């Protein structure tokens, strides 16, 4: 099947440049162009320009002239987006999108441009009590904090509880670094039974924490 | 560059109702006219390509109709899971062109949210510091206020918070408040309370610990 | 042909009507002596008619020397293709006999190495197809030179959107094209075939729909088999 993977992350500082990758597989790379698009935190989708994979040829959009540069690698069959003299608005997620057929869309590669140093969260679990009871229903979840760049995944059990996980969108602390919260509303009869491991990853960082969540005695 | 102005820029309608989101494109077009949907934290989806062709997978609800200059997607049941932010897209030559977006939300029976609370775990008051959250889960409509009160002390400026965007099955909302003190003013005091202003509670509702409590 | 203009009498020896009743169907081109090379949906709504292929023609109507109306001995599509589909849009006909060789009659060289042409080369393109939006068919043969249109562009979601496969090339289209009429005719690139057009139901002469072309050189071991 067709695939499209993009690079992870980046945390660059303003006045640098950044190499983007998208990963083509699953079909004849030289079939079809390549579509790059942009997304601003809580912006619109913005179509940067194309690159033609057979012969190379690029087309931008007005607002991407210059500073944006598309190339490619046909041996890897792999097309890249390079941003040079980056600044705080080039902040975005970048994407690509292959041209023609089955819509096919990368997954999206989210870069920060700020002088702030990188920095992994530090998790805390937020214990199922008698307070975050409902009845029969407990609520639960995993404080991850003062971490830079965005993003962070929180999966809870691997990925295997999905149903009722709410993962709140990080917001920008006096300090500069993220924080936010991801809770659970699960039955209270599973407790103590059942374990709970909210899975955060923080990719910038190279950061993987599994934290177990489990009911505490006063 | 092909110029597209897409319109409105946000609507709510209830469940069963016909949704109708418009593009006009500054020269003609044809039939060349894109339209994608894009859930909260998703890659964007192709739903109608050009001559108003729905995709594979993509529910009949959705229909695109125009020619030349105006353009129309229509979602004529709209359902919960349809949540999301709508884009045109011109595709008559390079470089092709989006509409600014049309957010759609869910309008539905007014819900009440189940409050939580959470002291600081003993792990982050080693770190010197604490944080208080206060949990608001599935409630409607969006608006929300959360007062903190520290020993019946009114807060201001030490509390953040954030909102989940509209549940794809339910359609509520669900916000944290979290308040940040020092582990010197956290050991301080003693009385924690979240005091949550909803259209759902008839009256404001507190939820509240006494620090050493579970 | 739309955007082009009239051939030279006979500069094109292997160039062929083929034929539905005693009327223009579909181009062709005499690849052997006995064998011409067409597309297998000209004869898709044929099943009664006299299926025959004119060499040697220059008018449709005038009698010339050189045209000579052949019969049709045998009729070989390629097993692969059928109504569905544009792949594999290939048919070769046999004449009653090797066709009667001159300077309006001769066959012509196909390719053999299964590689692209380059994006950008000009190629010459002829029939009796359409040459307007109203319908109106030619008398004499018709050619125009188009660029090779690279595959990428060609699958744009405005063109082709992922239908041009390795089998298939195309040409650009604006206001410069084959047409209705056309199919079954020859793409020549440096006086060696390389296309058979495939026009089907697609718009002409609009740049968004570019011309699409089975490319011969994908199909060399299929044809070397029944001309053998």
């Amino acid at each position: 099947e067709v695939q499209l993977v993009q690079s992870g992350p980046e945390l660059k500082k303003p006045g640098a440049s950044v190499k983007v990758s998208c990963k083509a597989s699953g079909y004849t790379f030289t079939n079809y162009g390549m579509n790059w698009v942009r997304q601003a935190p809580g912006q619109g989708l913005e179509w940067m320009g194309w690159i033609n994979t057979y012969t190379g040829e690029t087309t931008y959009a007005d607002d991407f002239k210059g500073r944006f540069v598309f190339s490619l690698d046909t041996s890897v069959s792999t097309a890249y987006l390079q941003i040079s003299s980056l600044k705080a608005e080039d902040t975005a997620v970048y994407y690509c999108e292959r041209e023609g057929g089955v819509n096919n869309w990368g997954q999206g590669t989210l870069v920060t441009v700020s002088s702030a140093s990188t920095k992994g969260p530090s998790v805390f679990p937020l214990a199922p009590s008698s307070k975050s009871t409902s009845g029969g229903t407990a609520a639960l979840g995993c404080l991850v904090k003062d971490y830079f760049p965005e993003p962070v995944t929180v999966s809870w059990n691997s990925g295997a509880l999905t149903s009722g996980v709410h993962t709140f969108p990080a917001v920008l602390q006096s300090s500069g670094l993220y924080s936010l919260s991801s809770v659970v509303t699960v039955p209270s009869s599973s407790l103590g039974t059942q374990t709970y491991i909210c899975n955060v990853n923080h990719k910038p960082s190279n950061t993987k924490v599994d934290k177990k969540v489990e009911p505490k005695s006063c | 560059d092909i110029q597209v102005t897409q319109s409105p820029s946000s609507l709510s309608a209830s469940v069963g109702d016909r949704v109708t989101i418009t593009c006009i494109t500054s020269t003609d077009i044809d039939d060349d006219m894109n339209w994608y949907q894009q859930k909260p934290g998703k890659v964007p989806k192709l739903l109608i390509s050009g001559g108003n062709t729905l995709r594979p997978g993509v529910p009949s609800r959705f229909s695109g109709s125009g020619s030349g200059t105006d353009f129309t997607l229509t979602i004529s049941s709209l359902q919960p899971e349809d949540v999301a932010t709508y884009y045109c897209l011109q595709s008559d030559s390079l470089p092709y062109t989006f509409g600014q977006g049309t957010k759609v939300e869910i309008k539905r029976t007014v819900a009440a949210p189940s409050v939580f609370i959470f002291p600081p775990s003993d792990e982050q008051l080693k770190s010197g510091t604490a944080s208080v959250v206060c949990l608001l889960n599935n409630f409607y409509p969006r608006e929300a206020k959360v007062q903190w009160k520290v020993d019946n002390a009114l807060q201001s400026g030490n509390s953040q918070e954030s909102v989940t965007e509209q549940d794809s099955k339910d359609s509520t909302y669900s916000l944290s408040s979290t308040l940040t003190l020092s582990k010197a003013d956290y050991e301080k005091h003693k009385v924690y309370a979240c005091e949550v202003t909803h259209q759902g509670l008839s009256s404001p509702v507190t939820k509240s610990f006494n620090r050493g409590e579970c | 042909i739309l955007g082009g203009r009239e051939a030279e009498a006979h500069a094109r020896p292997y160039m062929a009507s083929v034929q539905l009743n005693g009327a223009h169907l579909c181009g062709g081109v005499l690849v052997a002596e006995q064998w011409v090379l067409s597309a297998a949906h000209c004869l898709e709504d044929a099943a009664d008619g006299k299926v025959q292929v004119l060499l040697g023609a220059h008018s449709l109507s005038q009698p010339e020397p050189s045209k000579r109306l052949y019969d049709v001995l045998r009729a070989v599509p390629h097993p692969d293709s059928q109504p569905d589909t544009i792949d594999h849009d290939l048919l070769l006909l046999q004449l009653s006999e090797k066709a009667t060789l001159g300077p309006a009659v001769r066959p012509l060289p196909w390719q053999r190495v299964d590689r692209d042409v380059a994006p950008g080369t000009l190629c010459d393109v002829a029939g009796w197809g359409i040459v307007n939006h109203a319908g109106r068919r030619p008398d004499s043969l018709q050619h125009v030179l188009l660029p090779v249109l690279d595959r990428a562009t060609c699958n744009r979601r405005t063109h082709h959107d992922g239908a041009i496969t390795e089998r298939l090339m195309c040409a650009e289209s604006n206001r410069r094209d084959s047409c209705k009429g056309d199919s079954g005719g020859p793409l020549v690139c440096g006086g060696v075939l390389e296309g058979v057009v495939t026009s089907g139901s697609r718009v002409c002469g609009n740049r968004k729909k570019p011309g699409i072309y089975t490319r011969v050189a994908s199909y060399a071991a299929w044809i070397d088999s029944v001309l053998a």
